């Protein structure tokens, strides 16, 4: 299920969405293809709820970062119960 | 993942907290390692006081246990980042969740792959007439 | 610590469990009472529990209509309340059994015999049973209230 | 005079009080 | 209709009753109140038991009083 | 409540069975219908 | 360095910085000043909005309790100024451009009139004649019964009125502006609370109700006195005359030779001429008894005077709170009330919850009681004045108690601390809160089923011709057992349970019909079905709109949902279209929502209010006795249903707004549509979203570029929260309007 | 469905669940599908669907009785 | 059976139940509990 979490080319490294993500969804590995040498990535998708903190932080014009709302999974819906 | 140790929080409990799922479907465990006795507030309502030593807590979702650690480690004197989130299956079954490697996820390190990377900018998806009667969107491609 | 005079404490001894042992969700006669209820007690069988409750429930819902429904100012004002009590309970009877049909397809447990697929058919069977006889009682007692009281004040005597 | 219909029916809630009271303390001389 | 008010104050509603209840009121105060002898005003030469412990005890003792007396007076006057 | 038209006796059955058979009945199948588990 | 004057300490718990602040107009030129985000710059016409909704949150401006606790004192000051301006302006209007004089020469045949129209494009004809060739708008303040009852009778004592509140304000501004900048109290002088308490229940409410006690023993009632008995108000004496000569005293009271004897001698009841205990209503006038009001307010100068000594300041006699707090903990409740001292004396926001839900319930209960015991003289015949007067203390204390739950939330958010709150009411209220909205919840919905399912029921049993069936008086009555139970108790306690009393407290409790000039000033209101389900419907949306703010503040720090929603802040849209969508879990959603279901509730209260009171209870008398009622006593078998009260509330009622035109009221006609396209205007703001709107702007932006006309400042669509915003005070300000000037049409009209 | 949006639904329908879990007798029946509020889109459709049911028979009641009352 | 006496329902209903469902009651409990364990 899970929704999508895609991380293009114009990642400038900065960290700030993995700092904001509230589930731990993405991480920072190495990448040269920006100066800080680092770019995010979405290894754990299946506990994203899809609250789009990543994209609020993201400086780049327009989303280096992109959340695609997909199949819900009791995950996914931020349930308790 | 084997066996979790750690001596739960002093609370006199709360409507908050588990429901059926955490024995039906799954739960998560938090632990800590706090230098003294201190109050701290409840993701599910009120305030607890954790103990000096270690503590393991569980929690309903991996959001809560993740929103007590961002709580451990950014409102205390001695900060706290020492805590580990496991997801906790009714089998018995432990699996170790936060952080994955050892290290924060804010940081890079090595030995990480790279998962989700689109090698190319937003403007540069294909169009979806381009792709219709797959069952894909241009970001899956 | 000579501090325990708390009557509400953690549910169970588990504080992170979503409940909180008061005087109404865990004292000592709320629970030998719930407990015992047919739906609890323990000894008992899927069926039994189903004809105790239905008795209890269609003997009660005989009243509403019979004071209040629409043949509350005929001829057929116990027979109306009667009409109206037995046809809500095929309705629950319907409503149990589609509910044990959904619930109780996959693997059934070993825990209790009510929550199985064989277990909540004999309950619905067991509550369909006791709520009709239930209601017809109450209707009979109804209908021949005069001899009821005769019995009960030795008029017969 | 006569006592009043709604009268005796009050003293049953007062006694009510009392039934609490014995089965409280029959329950802890239990213990 | 009204509520009569002993006719004048004379004899009965000072002393026999005000008096009374301002005393009664004193000594309620001496064996009740917490902090005794802590104003910022202080009281002279302490003596008997008027302003032996605080101006401030005795005043609010003796408002105390007059209020015990007022209730007492009307109360008793029908 | 009455009817002079031909065979005015099919409303007195069929109202019931259309506001409380058929949906009791059309409800009841697909409320086990979208609950079923079978996998597939 | 300013004025500076001399100390002022008095050796007291007075501790004040010299200047802090110092005077400057630039600061006026750089709107934005007092937040850090828009002392930058705008950029996007957004930093206009925030400028405004950021104004008075001294907290996100500053971190200093202190500097907090300083502003909100002068704001104080200024806001006090502002209501003396608009005091002064009232009485400025009714001594300069009101028919006063004319009004109390003879009231009966005459309407109370201020504020004169200009004659132009033709809104001269609002000025309609109000009696004695006078022409202009009718007003339903009650200032002239105010006026009156305060023993008013030129309109130079007006006035100086005005002028006096000029000047007051004019004192409370220069107040402000001095302990803000000059003198300004250290956060140690604001934490005295038993000092404070002492002082207000002593020299506010006590010495004030003294000193007005006095004015109306030596003022208003005999003032009074003689126009109740046609003495004409040219030829009584003026206020002063009657100090200067203590004879005319004694000729209207003969209690005043014997002086202040009986006082200083407890020899009261010789006071019986002006202090007394009558109970009812003045037959002249329909109002409440000026002796009974004087003798009511001494006896609540002597109650509040004695209450203001409860409390320790200095002298170690008294009480001290944090110790009354902390003593009050049982088994249920762990620790009880320990740490609340601590936040009801750093927290702003706690007492400001707590005050506007008592100030709100406070002015529901002075509607409530002014309109039952009319206190002032001939304002029961003024329907307009009784149904205006309630209907606006009615909607005030329901704003102010949306207000007490926003702020409730607002502590929430801010200012606690879960270190000192461990194990006490508030640790364990927030941990069950569970349990308390659950509950809450279903008694909504069991309140909802049997309140408005009864209407519900009633509608359908009726269309169907089946009457019978009908909850009514006449079919499955449902009588309201307790309250006619206690209504029957007041009847029978003059005499009785109240010796004393001479008459009832209030005779809508029942008895005589009293009844001034050819209107009835009050008569018993009798209680069936349709009261019944009336106050169950009061009932069910109370209890809704507490369902939701108190939902509101429980949840302002988490929710299984949002679990660190405190980090997010009082107010914010969402957190995002996931975990299903989290739209409006902020605390200020809560209170947004909140204020239409108060607004819902107050809109059936004052419905309710004005069917029951032209039913059952206002119109005109006989010679020979006989009674009818204004709408013909149609309460207890049209409220039963909703078409009833469409039909015979509602759309008969309207008659009088739509027609109003070519007359005095077309102004209520006009402003009747204005508010029902205010209230279809908000919708627009609710119904929808930013992001389309911000779609268009991008569309019409392009259009000024091409003609190099865009504006440096980019336009942005309204924010998410401000769009609710713009939408609930829409919609209130629209339905409220309507319905304002549906009831002053419709109760002007009645005459 | 319209004014008001998803999330307080969400968290009031979260307490009505632990009401239902913690509430005997009831405890015996549970839900085979988890309660949540309607989604953003399904309530905008919702709550639209109820503004035109009731714009259309509002409309359609009032102007069949006025004009068969009136007869034109 | 009858009786002047205000509320005369009451006995009506309460000499059976004191008579027949509150020792029906109490001996069914006090049978459980003295047969409990084993
Ligand atoms: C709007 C709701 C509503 C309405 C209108 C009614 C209406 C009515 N109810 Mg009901 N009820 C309701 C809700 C309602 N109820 C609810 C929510 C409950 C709780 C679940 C009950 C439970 C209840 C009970 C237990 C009974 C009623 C009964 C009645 C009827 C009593 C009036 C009468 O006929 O006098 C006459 C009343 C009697 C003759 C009492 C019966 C006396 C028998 C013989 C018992 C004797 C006691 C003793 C233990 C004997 C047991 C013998 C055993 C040892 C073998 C009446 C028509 C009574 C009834 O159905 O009448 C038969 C009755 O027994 N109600
Ligand atoms: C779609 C056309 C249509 C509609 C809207 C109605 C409407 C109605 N019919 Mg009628 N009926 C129809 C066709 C229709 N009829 C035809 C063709 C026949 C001859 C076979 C009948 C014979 C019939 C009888 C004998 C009676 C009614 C009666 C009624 C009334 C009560 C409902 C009922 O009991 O129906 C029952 C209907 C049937 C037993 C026959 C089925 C009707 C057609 C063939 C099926 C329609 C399928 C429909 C197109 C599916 C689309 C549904 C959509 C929401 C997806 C109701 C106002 C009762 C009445 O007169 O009230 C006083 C009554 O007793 N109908
Ligand atoms: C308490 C608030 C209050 C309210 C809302 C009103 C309301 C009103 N007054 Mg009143 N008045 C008040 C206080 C108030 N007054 C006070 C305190 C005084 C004593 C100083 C007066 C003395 C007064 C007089 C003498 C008159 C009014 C008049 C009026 C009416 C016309 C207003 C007008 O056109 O002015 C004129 C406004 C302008 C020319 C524009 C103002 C300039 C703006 C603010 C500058 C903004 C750009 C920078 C109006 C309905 C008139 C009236 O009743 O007509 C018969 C009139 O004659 N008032
Ligand atoms: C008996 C002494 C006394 C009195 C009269 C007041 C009165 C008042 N206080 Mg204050 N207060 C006092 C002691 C007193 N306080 C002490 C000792 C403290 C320290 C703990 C405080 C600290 C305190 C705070 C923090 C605040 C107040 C505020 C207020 C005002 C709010 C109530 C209101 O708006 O009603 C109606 C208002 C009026 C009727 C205004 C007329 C009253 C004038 C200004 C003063 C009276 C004149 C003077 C006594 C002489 C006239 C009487 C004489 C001719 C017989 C009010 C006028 C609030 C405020 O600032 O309001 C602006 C506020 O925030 N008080
Ligand atoms: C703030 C409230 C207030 C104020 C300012 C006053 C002020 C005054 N009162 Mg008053 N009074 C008050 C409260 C107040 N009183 C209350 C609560 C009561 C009810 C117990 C009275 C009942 C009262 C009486 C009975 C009398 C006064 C009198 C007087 C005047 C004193 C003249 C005098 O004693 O010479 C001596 C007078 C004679 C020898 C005759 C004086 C101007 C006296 C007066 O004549 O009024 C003008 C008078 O006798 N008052
Ligand atoms: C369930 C308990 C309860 C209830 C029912 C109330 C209700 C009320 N309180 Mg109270 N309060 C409580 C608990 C409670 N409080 C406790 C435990 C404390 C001790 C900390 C206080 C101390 C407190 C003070 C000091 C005052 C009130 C006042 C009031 C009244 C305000 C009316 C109003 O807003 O109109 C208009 C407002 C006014 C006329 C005066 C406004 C006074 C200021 C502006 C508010 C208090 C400032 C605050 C103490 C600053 C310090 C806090 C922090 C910064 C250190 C109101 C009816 C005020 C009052 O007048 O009492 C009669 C007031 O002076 N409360
Ligand atoms: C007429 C318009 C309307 C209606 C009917 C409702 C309905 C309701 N609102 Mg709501 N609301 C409205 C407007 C309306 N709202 C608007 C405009 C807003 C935006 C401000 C809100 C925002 C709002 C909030 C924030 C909340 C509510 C709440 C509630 C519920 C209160 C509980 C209750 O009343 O029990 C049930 C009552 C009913 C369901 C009314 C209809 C009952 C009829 C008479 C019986 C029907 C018979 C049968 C079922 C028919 C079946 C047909 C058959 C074919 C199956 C209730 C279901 C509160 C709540 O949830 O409380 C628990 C709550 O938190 N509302
Ligand atoms: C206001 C007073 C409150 C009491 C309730 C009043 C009416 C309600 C009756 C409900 C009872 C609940 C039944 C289930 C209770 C129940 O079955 O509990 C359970 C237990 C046997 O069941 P188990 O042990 O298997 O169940 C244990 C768990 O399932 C508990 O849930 O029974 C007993 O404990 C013995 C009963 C005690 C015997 C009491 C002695 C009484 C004799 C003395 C009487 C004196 C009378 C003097 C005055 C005349
Ligand atoms: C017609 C009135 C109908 C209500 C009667 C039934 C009451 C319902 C709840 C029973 C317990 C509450 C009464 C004891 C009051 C009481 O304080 O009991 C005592 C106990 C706490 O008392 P403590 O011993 O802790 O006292 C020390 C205090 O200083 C604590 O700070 O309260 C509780 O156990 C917590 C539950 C209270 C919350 C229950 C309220 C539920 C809302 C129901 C609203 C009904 C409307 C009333 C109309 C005005
Ligand atoms: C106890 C109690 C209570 C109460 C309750 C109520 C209010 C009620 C109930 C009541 C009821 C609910 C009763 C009942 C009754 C029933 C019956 C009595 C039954 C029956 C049946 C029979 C007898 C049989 C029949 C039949 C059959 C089945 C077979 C065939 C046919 C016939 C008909 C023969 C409470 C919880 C509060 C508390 C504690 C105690
Ligand atoms: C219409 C609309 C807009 C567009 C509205 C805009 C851009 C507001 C336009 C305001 C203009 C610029 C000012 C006109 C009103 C003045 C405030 C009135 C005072 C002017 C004085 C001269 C009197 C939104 O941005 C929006 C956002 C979220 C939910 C709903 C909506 C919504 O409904
Ligand atoms: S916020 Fe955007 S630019 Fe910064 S690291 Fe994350 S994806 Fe890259
Ligand atoms: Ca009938
Ligand atoms: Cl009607």
């Amino acid at each position: 299920m899970s929704h999508s979490v895609k991380i293009y080319d114009t990642c400038i490294g900065c960290t700030q969405c993995v700092r904001a993500c509230p589930l731990d969804v993405l991480e920072m590995v190495p990448w040269d293809g920006c100066k800080a040498a680092q770019i995010a990535s979405s290894p754990r998708t299946e506990d994203c709820v899809g609250c789009k903190r990543c994209e609020t932080a993201c400086p780049t014009d327009f989303l280096s970062i992109r959340v695609y709302l997909g199949a819900e999974t009791t995950r996914s819906m931020g349930l308790a119960y | 993942m084997t066996e979790l140790s750690g001596q739960p929080p002093k609370f006199g409990g709360s409507t908050g907290g588990l429901l059926s799922k955490a024995n039906r479907e799954e739960k998560y465990a938090i632990t800590w390692t706090s230098a003294s006795e201190q109050v701290f507030e409840m993701p599910t309502g009120g305030a607890a006081i954790m103990n000096e030593g270690e503590n393991l807590l569980y929690l309903a979702r991996k959001e809560q246990c993740l929103a007590l650690g961002t709580q451990l480690r950014t409102k205390f004197k001695p900060k706290i980042q020492d805590y580990k989130i496991y997801r906790v299956y009714p089998s018995g079954e432990v699996q170790y969740l936060h952080p994955a490697d050892g290290v924060f996820p804010e940081k890079v390190n090595e030995g990480r792959e790279a998962q989700g990377t689109k090698t190319r900018r937003i403007g540069q998806n294909p169009e979806p007439v381009t792709i219709k009667f797959s069952g894909k969107a241009p970001y899956e491609v | 610590m000579a501090e325990s005079n708390q009557v509400v404490q953690a549910y169970n001894g588990d504080p992170f469990v979503g409940h909180l042992s008061t005087p109404i969700s865990d004292s000592a006669f709320t629970r030998t009472f719930i407990g015992n209820l047919p739906a609890y007690r323990k000894g008992l069988s899927p069926i039994l529990r189903g004809l105790e409750v239905g008795m209890a429930h269609g003997y009660f819902l005989i009243g509403p209509w019979t004071l209040l429904g629409p043949l509350r100012d005929s001829e057929y004002q116990y027979i109306g309340g009667l009409i109206g009590a037995l046809a809500l309970i095929l309705v629950a009877t319907a409503a149990l059994s589609s509910y044990g049909l959904v619930t109780f397809q996959g693997e059934q447990g070993s825990g209790d015999t009510l929550q199985t697929a064989d277990g909540w058919s004999q309950f619905a069977a067991g509550f369909f049973v006791g709520g009709m006889g239930g209601a017809f009682v109450a209707y009979f007692l109804l209908e021949n209230l005069s001899v009821v009281d005769g019995i009960f004040r030795g008029l017969f005597n | 005079m006569a006592l009043s219909d709604t009268q005796i029916l009050a003293a049953l809630v007062v006694a009510l009080l009392p039934a609490f009271l014995a089965f409280r303390l029959s329950t802890e001389l239990y213990k | 209709a009204q509520a009569s008010p002993t006719t004048a104050g004379w004899s009965l509603s000072v002393g026999i009753i005000m008096c009374l209840c301002n005393v009664f009121a004193f000594v309620i105060g001496y064996f009740a109140i917490q902090k005794t002898g802590k104003g910022k005003d202080l009281a002279l030469p302490q003596l008997a038991s008027k302003k032996t412990f605080g101006l401030p005890e005795l005043l609010a003792t003796m408002s105390f009083g007059h209020i015990l007396g007022a209730g007492m007076v009307l109360g008793l006057a029908s | 409540m009455d009817g002079s038209y031909a065979a005015s006796y099919l409303p007195w059955i069929l109202i019931p069975m259309v506001g409380w058979l058929f949906p009791a009945v059309t409800m009841g199948l697909l409320f086990i219908h979208i609950e079923s588990e079978g996998e597939g | 360095m300013t004025i500076s004057p001399p100390e002022r300490e008095a050796k007291a718990k007075v501790s004040v910085d010299n200047n802090p602040v110092p005077t400057s107009f630039e600061k006026w030129g750089k709107p934005g000043h007092f937040d850090r985000t828009l002392a930058r710059g705008p950029k996007t016409t957004t930093w206009i909005w925030n400028l405004h909704a950021n104004a008075h949150d001294f907290d996100s401006q500053t971190s200093d309790l202190e500097d907090v606790s300083r502003k909100i004192f002068s704001a104080h000051f200024g806001h006090l100024a502002v209501v003396f301006v608009w005091l002064s302006g009232m009485y400025f209007h009714g001594a300069k451009f009101s028919n006063y004089e004319g009004w109390l020469a003879d009231p009966t045949h005459i309407k109370p009139s201020a504020q004169v129209v200009w004659p132009i494009v033709g809104q001269g004809i609002l000025n309609g004649d109000v009696g004695g060739g006078f022409h202009g708008i009718q007003i339903t303040s009650g200032l002239f019964y105010l006026w009156r009852a305060s023993g008013f009778t030129d309109s130079y004592q007006l006035y100086c009125t005005a002028i006096g509140g000029l000047v007051m304000a004019a004192l409370m501004l220069f107040a402000g502006w001095f302990h803000y900048h000059v003198k300004a109290p250290k956060l140690e002088w604001f934490q005295n609370v038993e000092s404070m308490m002492n002082h207000h229940l002593a020299g506010l409410l006590g010495l004030g109700s003294l000193g007005w006690a006095g004015h109306q023993i030596h003022v208003s009632m005999p003032i009074n006195k003689l126009l109740d008995a046609g003495v004409a108000p040219k030829d009584i004496p003026l206020p002063h005359e009657f100090i200067l000569e203590p004879s005319k005293m004694a000729e209207l009271y003969p209690s005043f030779a014997q002086g202040l004897t009986p006082f200083f001698t407890l020899n009261w009841g010789v006071y019986s001429d002006f202090l007394t205990f009558k109970g009812g209503l003045n037959p002249v006038t329909g109002g409440l008894w000026l002796s009974d009001t004087a003798h009511h307010h001494l006896a609540i100068a002597v109650l509040f005077i004695i209450a203001g000594h409860m409390y320790r300041t200095n002298w170690g006699i008294g009480h001290s709170m944090k110790e009354i707090l902390e003593a009050h903990k049982g088994p249920f409740t762990g620790e009880g009330h320990k740490g609340l001292y601590e936040i009801l004396t750093t927290s702003w926001h706690a007492q400001l919850a707590i005050n506007l839900a008592l100030l709100g319930s406070l002015t529901i209960i002075v509607a409530q009681h002014m309109y039952a015991m009319p206190p002032y003289p001939y304002q029961a015949i003024d329907y307009a004045t009784q149904l205006s007067l309630f209907t606006h203390h009615m909607w005030i204390g329901g704003f102010l108690i949306v207000g007490a739950g926003a702020h409730g939330a607002i502590f929430m958010v801010r200012d606690y601390d879960p270190a000192k709150n461990v194990n006490n009411l508030l640790d364990r209220m927030l941990r069950h809160r569970d349990a308390i909205i659950s509950h809450l919840n279903w008694v909504c919905i069991f309140l909802g089923f049997h309140s408005f399912g009864l209407y519900i029921h009633n509608d359908t049993m009726r269309a169907l011709g089946r009457p019978q069936d009908m909850f009514s008086d006449t079919a499955i009555q449902l009588q309201p057992i307790f309250a006619q139970w206690v209504q029957h108790l007041h009847t029978l306690a003059p005499g009785a349970t109240a010796p004393n009393a001479l008459a009832t407290a209030s005779y809508a409790f029942g008895g005589e019909t009293i009844a001034v000039a050819g209107k009835v000033a009050m008569m018993p209101i009798t209680l069936g079905t349709a009261d019944f389900m009336v106050h169950h419907i009061h009932a069910f949306t109370i209890h809704v709109t507490a369902l939701i703010l108190l939902k509101g503040v429980l949840y302002a720090r988490s929710s299984r949902l949002v679990p660190d929603k405190a980090n997010l802040g009082f107010r914010f849209p969402c957190d995002g279209p996931g975990r299903g969508g989290t739209c409006q879990v902020s605390g200020w959603d809560h209170v947004f929502l909140g204020l239409f279901w108060m607004y819902n509730s107050l809109s059936i209260v004052i419905f309710h209010f004005s069917w029951k009171m032209q039913s059952d209870v206002w119109g005109t008398v006989s010679p020979d006795g006989s009674v009818t009622h204004v709408t013909l006593g149609n309460f207890a078998q049209s409220a039963i249903t909703i078409n009833g009260w469409l039909r015979d509330f509602l759309w008969a009622q309207a008659a009088n707004v739509i027609n109003s035109y070519g007359s005095a009221l077309s102004a209520y006609g006009i402003m009747f549509l204005a508010g029902h396209f205010v209230f279809a205007f908000s919708l627009m703001f609710l119904f929808s979203g930013r992001g389309y709107w911000q779609e268009l702007i991008e569309s019409i932006v392009w259009a000024h570029n091409k003609l190099n006309v865009a504006p440096a400042i980019q336009p942005r669509a309204l924010s998410i929260i401000q769009g609710r915003a713009v939408g609930v005070a829409h919609y209130l300000l629209g339905g409220i309007v309507t319905t304002w000037a549906f009831f002053l049409a419709r109760s002007l009209s009645i005459g | 469905f319209l004014i008001s949006w998803r999330g307080y639904w969400q968290e009031l329908i979260e307490t009505i669940v632990w009401a239902h879990e913690r509430t005997p007798l009831a405890n015996l029946v549970r839900w085979k599908d988890k309660p949540v509020a309607l989604s953003i889109v399904q309530a905008r459709l919702v709550g639209l669907a109820h503004f035109t049911v009731g714009y259309v028979l509002t409309y359609a009641a009032f102007l069949i009785a006025s004009t068969a009352g009136k007869f034109g």
